[PDB]
């Protein structure tokens, strides 16, 4: 049976921000565990604080780091999808209207 | 694709609302925008229109790229004249004419501008049509070309 | 179709001789301040030699162009079953005259600044020293002469600025676009990325079959469809016929 | 990320990358006739973008190869002096940095739509650049698997019950 | 009647010579074709052994010259085979060249001919 | 604060730029086209700056001499440069397969080799 | 290419002609083929890119692509197989002259750890069996991938139950049909029209 | 780096985000533009009240923080535990969050009397509007049948603004042109739902039979929020304010 068709190049676009968003949330993932590692050995070694704050100052910085890798592709991908998504949402709408 | 239904030929009563509907849209045209009348008199003045706000945005944009770009890169880039490669201070190097530059720094300043300001407006232009979005006046499949006569609007 | 593109990887071999001499002229130049006639006399018969290999490869194009337009040929009477020689007018585009034309002028001038060469060295070896003078004229000649023998490269001249003389004018609303600037920043970063990708993203090989012969030339089949040009049909069997007697 | 995506000669990082290079001589085993007017249009539109574009690249390519001659000319900076040099040596280089960049593929949404689209113009692009341009077709259906486009006509295709036509380049399964 | 552009293979000596032996002894083909590649073959047949005789009297020369004559026998007879070397390669390269040339015009007259190339025509 | 950062100018910017002492604390023992050209960048600054004809007169003198050793100097640069440029061109040429299948229809002129008008060229007489 | 009836199934013919109990038989019945995704997998399948392109071959003889995937290969075969013995050969000329005038690169220990064997001997025993090692994992990685897929190709067909020859087969001569070039033109008639 | 700069540098960081971020978020959930409009502007007024009153808490915090120390005279628990008066604090603030939630959320029914509708006296527009909602708001518990489905595929070219004409050719309609002449108006000139078809509701009774005998309900109509919401309050029939409106409605 027939289905809703989207468009091919929505579809391309959308393909080609996924995959690099795919390949940034790996690489900023293991960026963000080497930050989070560099943080906690620098504030083991430098600062003069608990180790709960050492940490939860390490976790913070690396996950800052990895958001700062990935934004780009996040951004794009977060762009590229919330249009799609509103077009076809249109689409649906006025094909469905009643 | 498919063909819509063809209405019968107007009557009196309808020609002369499409008379009145065609001078409303005359007189309402402005006096300063200066469009030939045309088929695509409409379409061009939306054209205009729409070509106006994007020139808006572009030049706020580039104003903002002036303001911003300055002291970012500009100023920086204005530190490397301080001295030359080889660590001594700034010194002019007459090309042909051996211009007389008693005024203190007047070199340095000098050479330093002729490099800057070509560079100021470059990275302003550049940060404009980075940050301009063209959407509202860009038709991938010429789509807008269409005759909007007066009566229809 | 007629856009007579010229390849560069073919012209910059060509173009290598003229610069090599425009450079040793140079330096011969720089150098002649603290250096004797005897010494740059290595320099003097380097560029007399690079001067005759380029006056002989003028000479040959000359000739072949001005051979052009004699048209010879070998027709067959079959009643005396004999081979005559016959000759005949030329008819060709007139584009292709006008830059015979133009290499014949180049021609010329290269005989006139390899004359004035020949000169200046027979009148240096004369006197026993070079003189800047004539030297520094001797290099300019060769500076516009290797200008001078960019004349055949217009057609790309003509491929770049033609389509830009067809864009008609904006408010007669044909297109209702204007992308100039625009492109011109965008294809900054479209480059930008390409290079970064080509040097270190993946990069598609190169291999491909180098010995089976007639490998690359892909009759139509159903893998291919068959919206190929309507008289391939010829191809496709000189094609099998090929792999038949290879096979 | 610039704020014109939605402009089609602009492209993505992980878009179709073709060179121009490629690009006009795909423009060689086309006809116009068994296009639809979507995909003439398409054509227009890349046409329209590429003829500011390559012009522009020489343009791209003038700061390196400038610097290039100047570094073989030496290390001195003589201005106007020096201008007969740099120009008659620079005249062979700046050629090889046109060469480098025509030679280097760049991504972009009109290429993208051209090639990878699944309708009745896609397939016929793709399959005279298969058939016509081997080489080419090779270089593009190598790229497309990369980047996750499955067609009938790509050599790389394992579903396929016919033996590929072209040499198979070595990529991860 | 062949791929075009710089990522195609250039012809084979195998392809040459196929495309060569076609042109001369197929039936296709015109009285005028098969003549220019007879003419080809004929008129280039010389140069091969035109550079050779040359170059073995260069090397002869050579092997006596002033200073190999002088070097011994191991740097002597290398020094002096190369004038015969050099004048070998460029009769045969030309030999070729020659005969390339004229082969691949006649192809190409025979392509027009047969109108098997997607953009020529009357 | 956006004023002190705006408004406020570096010293560095409005006061003449010093000597950059690193660059000649230590140097290289061969009189070569660096140390030429401190040299020569020195004496040229100290010329453009300094009021005292004595020194300024012997630093043209010797500027004169620095010039010429710089020219020589960047013409051997050049000799080099450019002669290593020219064997690596035609060596890559030489090594290279230069791309001999490019179409060839530019060449053909199908109604112009075969004139397609024939007799009708000359004259007519119809 | 080739019409039904002007195919001759020389692949059906070599399936039939196979033994009860084979691979290929299997495969035919419906076993499927998956290429190996560990590095242990692809290393074994490494080796048996020969047999392959061997049963290939034999299958679908005449065919356009295996054909010049044969051809291809046995001429980089001789190429790098050529190329390593020269290397051989000149690295151990290189060896015995050094040695013979007193030098010996410092490469390897001077004597060995269980057998004490010279460094010129082990030297010698690198030079040899080093290149052919390369000159295998080079044509491996070279052609790893283009067999997979080539086998994968023969796989599908055999698990769809296609035994006819594939496109792209061009048969010898004994096998081509003649063409019928007697050709007679209809009798011309004038259109009642 | 590039990216860093042009997130830091964007001119829209500078400009002032506007209302209508609500109504792309609801267009890409699925909300038509006019529903979406609707929806985000009940949840505006859903959340304006707490809004104003965490806004109004500060404000009297800041101007009045004060009256905490003084207090400290009746209430030495103040003075004595700093955290009691942090706790007083925080009540205070919660304390003017509820009023505001109570003032722009409560019901506070009052009079549709067109002097005085819209000034906030009562929360007549936002109760009326929560009330049709949740009364009216049925979720489509069916799956939509392949008539439906190939009406919506159908529908792409449909248009009001001038009637499609349509052209009835044998080989590829069947049936008779009568026949199909009304069929076609019924599927599209009559402006009938796919689903209002005596065939279409059977197919879907045959096919829901288990929701049937489990003895749940089937929704024919798929619900149409912007057929319950209106922020203007025509809908509902609730008189527009006089002096910001130009007419009046009969009730
Ligand atoms: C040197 C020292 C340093 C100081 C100086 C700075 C450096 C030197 C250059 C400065 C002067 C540049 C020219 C004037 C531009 C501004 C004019 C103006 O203010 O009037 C309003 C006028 C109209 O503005 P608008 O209608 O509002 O358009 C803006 C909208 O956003 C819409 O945007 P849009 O993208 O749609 O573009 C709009 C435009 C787009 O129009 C086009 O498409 C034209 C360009 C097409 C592409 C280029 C083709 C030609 C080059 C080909 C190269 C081939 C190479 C060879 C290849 C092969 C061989 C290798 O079309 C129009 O709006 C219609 C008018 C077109 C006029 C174009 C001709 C302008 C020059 C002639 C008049 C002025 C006198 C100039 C004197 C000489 C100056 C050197 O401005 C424009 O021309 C458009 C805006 C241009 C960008 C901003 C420029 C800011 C100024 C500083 C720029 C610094 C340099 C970096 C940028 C490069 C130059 C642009
Ligand atoms: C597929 C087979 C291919 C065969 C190709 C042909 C060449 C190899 C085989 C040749 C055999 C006949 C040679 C002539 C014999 C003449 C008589 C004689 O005196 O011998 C000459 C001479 C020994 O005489 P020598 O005077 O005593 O000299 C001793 C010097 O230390 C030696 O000093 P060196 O100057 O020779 O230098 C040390 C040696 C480097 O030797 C090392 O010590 C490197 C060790 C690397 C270990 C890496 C991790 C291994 C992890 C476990 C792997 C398990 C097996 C996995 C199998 C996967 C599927 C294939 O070479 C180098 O460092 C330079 C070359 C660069 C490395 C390339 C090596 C490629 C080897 C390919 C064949 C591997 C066959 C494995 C068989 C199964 C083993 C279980 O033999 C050789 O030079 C051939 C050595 C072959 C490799 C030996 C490996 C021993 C360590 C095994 C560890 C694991 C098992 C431990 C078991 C412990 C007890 C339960
Ligand atoms: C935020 C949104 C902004 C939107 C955009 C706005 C843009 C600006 C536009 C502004 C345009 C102006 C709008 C003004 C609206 C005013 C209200 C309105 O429309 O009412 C019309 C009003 C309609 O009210 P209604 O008839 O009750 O109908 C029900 C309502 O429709 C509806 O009733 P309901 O269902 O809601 O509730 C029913 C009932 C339920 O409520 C009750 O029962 C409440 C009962 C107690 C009254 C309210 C609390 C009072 C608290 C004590 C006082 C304040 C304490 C704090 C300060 C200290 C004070 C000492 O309420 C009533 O009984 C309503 C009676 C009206 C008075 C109470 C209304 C609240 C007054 C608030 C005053 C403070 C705010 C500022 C001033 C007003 C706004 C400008 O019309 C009349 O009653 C007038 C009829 C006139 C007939 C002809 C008279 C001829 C002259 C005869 C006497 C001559 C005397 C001569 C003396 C000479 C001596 C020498
Ligand atoms: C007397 C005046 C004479 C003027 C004649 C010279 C005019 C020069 C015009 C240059 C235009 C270049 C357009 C290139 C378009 C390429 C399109 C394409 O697909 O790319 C593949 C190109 C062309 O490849 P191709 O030519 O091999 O293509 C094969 C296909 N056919 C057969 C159709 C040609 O790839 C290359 O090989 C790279 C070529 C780059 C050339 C760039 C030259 C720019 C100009 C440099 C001048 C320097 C002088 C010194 C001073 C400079 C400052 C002023
Ligand atoms: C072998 C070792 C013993 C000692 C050898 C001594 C070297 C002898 C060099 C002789 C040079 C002759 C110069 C002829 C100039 C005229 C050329 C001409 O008109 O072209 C005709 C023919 C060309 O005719 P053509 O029309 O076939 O051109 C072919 C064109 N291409 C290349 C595109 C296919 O010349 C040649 O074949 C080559 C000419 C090269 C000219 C180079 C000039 C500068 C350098 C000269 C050599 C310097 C060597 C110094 C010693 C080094 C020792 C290590
Ligand atoms: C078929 C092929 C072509 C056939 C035609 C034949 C063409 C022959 C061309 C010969 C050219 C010879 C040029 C010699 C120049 C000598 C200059 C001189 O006297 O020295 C001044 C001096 C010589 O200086 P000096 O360096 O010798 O010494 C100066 C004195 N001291 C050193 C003490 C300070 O040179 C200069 O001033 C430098 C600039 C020279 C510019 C020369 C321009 C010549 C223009 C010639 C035009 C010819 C037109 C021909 C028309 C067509 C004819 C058919
Ligand atoms: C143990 C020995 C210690 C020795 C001392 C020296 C130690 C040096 C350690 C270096 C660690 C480097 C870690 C890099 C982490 C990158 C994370 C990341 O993805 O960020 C990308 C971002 C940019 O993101 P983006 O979005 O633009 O793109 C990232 C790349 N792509 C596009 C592929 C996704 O870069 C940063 O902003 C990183 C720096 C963050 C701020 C901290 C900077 C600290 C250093 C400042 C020095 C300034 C000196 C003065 C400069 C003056 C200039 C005129
Ligand atoms: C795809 O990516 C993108 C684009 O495409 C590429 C874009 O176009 C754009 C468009 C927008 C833009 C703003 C363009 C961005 C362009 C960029 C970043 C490139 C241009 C950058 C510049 C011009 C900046 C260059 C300047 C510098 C590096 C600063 C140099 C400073 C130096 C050398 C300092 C030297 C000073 C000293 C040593 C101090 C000396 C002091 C002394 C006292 C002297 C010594 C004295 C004594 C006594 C010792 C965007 C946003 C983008 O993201
Ligand atoms: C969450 C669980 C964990 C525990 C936390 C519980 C939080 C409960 C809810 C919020 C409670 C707020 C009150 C907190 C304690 C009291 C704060 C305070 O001191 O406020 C009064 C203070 C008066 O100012 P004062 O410094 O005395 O100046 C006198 C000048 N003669 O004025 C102020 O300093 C202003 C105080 C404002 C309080 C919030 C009001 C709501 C609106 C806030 C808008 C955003 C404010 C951003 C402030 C940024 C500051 C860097």
């Amino acid at each position: 049976a027939r289905d809703f068709e989207y468009n091919n190049q929505d579809v391309n676009q959308l393909n080609g921000a996924f995959i690099s968003l795919v390949e940034d949330e790996k690489i900023g993932f293991w960026v963000g565990v080497g930050g989070f590692a560099y943080s906690q050995f620098i504030m083991r070694k430098f600062v003069k604080s608990t180790n709960i704050f050492a940490s939860v100052t390490s976790l913070f910085a690396g996950a800052a780091l990895a958001n700062l890798y990935t934004h780009q592709s996040r951004a794009s991908y977060a762009r590229v999808a919330a249009r799609a998504n509103r077009n076809a949402s249109l689409a649906l709408n006025k094909l469905m209207e009643y | 694709g498919f063909e819509t239904v063809v209405p019968a030929p107007p009557t009196r009563d309808d020609e002369l609302r499409m008379i009145k509907a065609t001078e409303e849209q005359f007189l309402q045209q402005p006096r300063y925008k200066l469009y030939m009348n045309e088929a695509h008199r409409i379409a061009k003045m939306n054209h205009g229109d729409r070509h106006n706000n994007i020139r808006a945005h572009f030049w706020s944009n580039f104003a903002l790229g002036l303001l911003i770009t300055g002291p970012i890169f500009i100023i920086p880039f204005g530190k490397a004249f301080r001295n030359l490669r080889s660590g001594v201070p700034y010194y002019f190097r007459p090309k042909y004419v051996f211009t007389q530059k008693n005024q203190y720094n007047q070199d340095r300043n000098w050479g330093a501008m002729k490099k800057q300001i070509p560079l100021w407006l470059g990275l302003s232009t550049a940060y404009a049509y980075w940050f301009t979005d063209f959407s509202i006046n860009d038709d991938e499949w010429l789509e807008k070309g269409k005759v909007i006569y007066p009566h229809q609007t | 179709y007629k856009t007579h593109l010229f390849s560069w990887r073919w012209f910059l071999i060509k173009l290598l001789p003229s610069v090599s001499i425009i450079l040793l002229g140079y330096y011969l130049q720089l150098t002649l301040k603290w250096n004797l006639f005897n010494k740059q006399n290595t320099i003097v018969l380097l560029i007399t030699l690079l001067l005759l290999y380029i006056l002989w490869l003028e000479f040959y194009q000359f000739y072949h162009i001005l051979s052009f337009y004699g048209n010879i040929n070998w027709a067959f009477d079959y009643d005396e079953y004999i081979w005559t020689l016959e000759l005949d007018t030329r008819r060709t585009r007139l584009a292709n005259n006008y830059i015979a034309i133009c290499l014949f002028a180049k021609f010329w001038h290269f005989v006139f600044i390899f004359l004035f060469w020949v000169f200046f060295v027979l009148r240096i070896n004369e006197l026993g020293r070079i003189r800047y003078p004539l030297l520094v004229a001797n290099v300019q000649n060769f500076i516009i002469i290797y200008i001078m023998s960019w004349a055949y490269m217009y057609p790309w001249l003509k491929f770049i600025f033609r389509k830009y003389l067809d864009v008609p004018y904006y408010w007669f609303y044909l297109n209702g676009r204007e992308l100039g600037i625009r492109v011109f920043f965008t294809d900054l970063k479209l480059f930008f990325y390409g290079i970064t990708n080509r040097l270190f993203d993946f990069n598609p090989s190169s291999i491909k079959f180098e010995k089976y012969p007639f490998y690359y030339w892909i009759n139509s089949s159903q893998l291919t469809e068959f919206n190929q040009y309507r008289k391939f049909v010829i191809r496709d069997s000189i094609i099998y016929s090929l792999n038949n007697y290879i096979i | 990320m610039d704020n014109n995506y939605h402009f089609w000669g602009n492209g993505d990082r992980q878009d179709v990358s073709l060179s121009y290079e490629d690009y006009y001589s795909i423009l060689d085993c086309l006809l116009d006739e068994k296009l639809s007017p979507q995909g003439l249009m398409k054509f227009k539109n890349l046409h329209e973008v590429s003829m500011y574009g390559v012009s522009y690249v020489p343009l791209y390519c003038f700061p390196v190869a400038y610097g290039i001659s100047h570094m073989l000319t030496g290390k001195v900076r003589r201005g106007h002096s020096g201008y007969r040099n740099l120009f008659s040596l620079m005249s062979v280089v700046l050629p090889f940095t046109c060469w480098y960049a025509y030679t280097t593929p760049i991504p972009r949404r009109l290429y993208t739509e051209i090639i990878c689209s699944n309708n009745a113009d896609g397939a016929y692009v793709r399959n005279r650049i298969k058939q016509q341009k081997p080489g080419i077709w090779r270089k593009l259906s190598q790229q497309l698997y990369n980047k996750n486009f499955r067609f009938p006509e790509l050599n790389q295709d394992l579903t396929a019950t016919e033996f590929p036509l072209d040499y198979v380049a070595p990529h991860k399964f | 009647m062949e791929p075009f552009g710089t990522d195609e293979r250039n012809w084979t000596h195998e392809e040459k010579d196929i495309i060569t032996r076609f042109l001369k002894y197929d039936k296709h083909v015109n009285l005028k074709t098969a003549e220019m590649v007879y003419s080809a073959e004929v008129e280039s047949a010389y140069f091969g052994k035109a550079g050779a005789l040359a170059g073995g009297v260069i090397s002869a020369l050579f092997f006596n010259f002033p200073i190999v004559r002088n070097l011994p026998i191991i740097r002597r007879s290398v020094i002096g085979v190369l004038p015969f070397l050099y004048c070998y390669t460029w009769g045969k390269n030309t030999q070729e060249e020659l005969r390339w040339l004229k082969t691949f015009a006649a192809y190409q007259r025979f392509v027009v001919y047969h109108g098997q190339h997607c953009k020529l025509w009357v | 604060m956006i004023w002190k950062y705006l408004q406020r100018t570096n010293r560095g910017n409005i006061i003449q730029a010093g000597l950059q002492h690193r660059k000649f604390e230590n140097l290289p023992f061969k009189q070569n086209f660096d140390n030429l050209t401190k040299a020569y960048d020195l004496r040229m600054w100290y010329i453009s700056n300094s009021p005292h004809e004595a020194k300024n007169l012997e630093y043209v003198n010797e500027l004169e001499a620095l010039h010429n050793e710089l020219n020589y100097q960047n013409s051997r640069q050049f000799l080099f440069r450019t002669v290593s440029f020219l064997l690596g061109w035609a060596l890559f040429y030489q090594f290279y397969e230069l791309p001999k299948t490019y179409d060839w229809q530019d060449t053909q002129e199908p109604k112009h080799q075969v004139p397609a008008y024939g007799d009708l060229e000359e004259g007519g007489d119809e | 290419m080739i019409l039904p009836h002007n195919n001759r199934q020389l692949a059906r013919q070599y399936f039939d002609s196979l033994p009860e109990n084979d691979i290929n038989r299997k495969y035919y019945e419906g076993l499927k083929y998956e290429t190996p995704k560990t590095f242990f997998g692809r290393f074994l399948n490494q080796f048996n890119i020969d047999a392959k392109l061997d049963t290939l071959s034999k299958f679908y003889t005449y065919q356009k692509t295996i054909r010049a995937t044969q051809a291809e290969l046995q001429e980089d075969r001789k190429s790098y197989l050529t190329n390593s013995l020269l290397f051989t050969a000149v690295s151990w000329f290189s060896i015995y002259q050094f040695a013979r005038k007193g030098a010996v690169l410092p490469v390897l220990r001077e004597y060995g750890r269980y057998f004490g064997t010279h460094r010129l001997f082990r030297q010698y025993l690198h030079t040899l069996v080093l290149p052919l090692l390369y000159t295998e994992y080079a044509l491996n990685q070279k052609y790893y991938t283009h067999m997979e897929h080539l086998w994968t190709v023969h796989v599908n067909r055999l698990n769809q139950k296609i035994l006819e020859d594939p496109l792209y087969t061009f048969y010898p001569q004994e096998l081509n049909v003649p063409k019928h070039n007697i050709i007679v033109p209809t009798i011309f008639r004038d259109t009642p029209q | 780096v590039y990216h860093l700069f042009e997130r830091i540098c964007n001119p829209d960081n500078f400009k002032l985000s506007g209302e209508a971020a609500r109504v792309r978020t609801l267009i890409a959930a699925g909300f038509s533009k006019e529903e979406a409009e609707q929806v985000a502007w009940l949840q505006n007024h859903q959340v304006n009240g707490k809004i104003l009153g965490l806004f109004t808490g500060g404000f009297a915090l800041y101007c009045c923080n004060n009256y905490f120390h003084y207090f400290e005279r009746y209430f030495p628990r103040l003075r004595y535990q700093p955290f009691t008066k942090f706790l007083a604090q925080a009540a205070t603030v919660y304390f003017f969050f509820k009023i505001g939630d109570y003032y722009f959320t409560s019901r506070r029914y009052g009079s549709n009397d067109a002097r005085m509708n819209g000034l906030m006296y009562s929360n007549t527009y936002y109760s009326t509007n929560k009330e049709a909602l949740i009364q009216n708001f049925e979720p489509l518990n069916r799956k939509f049948t392949e008539e439906e489905v190939e009406q919506f595929l159908r529908n792409e070219g449909r248009s009001q603004e001038e009637k499609r004409n349509w052209i009835y050719n044998p080989h590829i309609h069947g049936s008779t042109e009568g026949e199909w002449k009304a069929d076609i108006h019924e599927k599209f000139d009559s402006g009938k739902a796919p689903w209002e078809r005596e065939h279409v509701k059977a197919k879907i009774l045959e096919t829901n039979k288990a929701k049937i005998d489990a003895g749940e309900e089937i929704q024919l109509k798929p619900f149409k929020t912007l057929n319950h919401l209106d922020k203007t309050g025509l809908l509902h029939r609730l008189h527009p304010f006089i002096w910001t409106n130009n007419w009046t409605l009969l009730g």
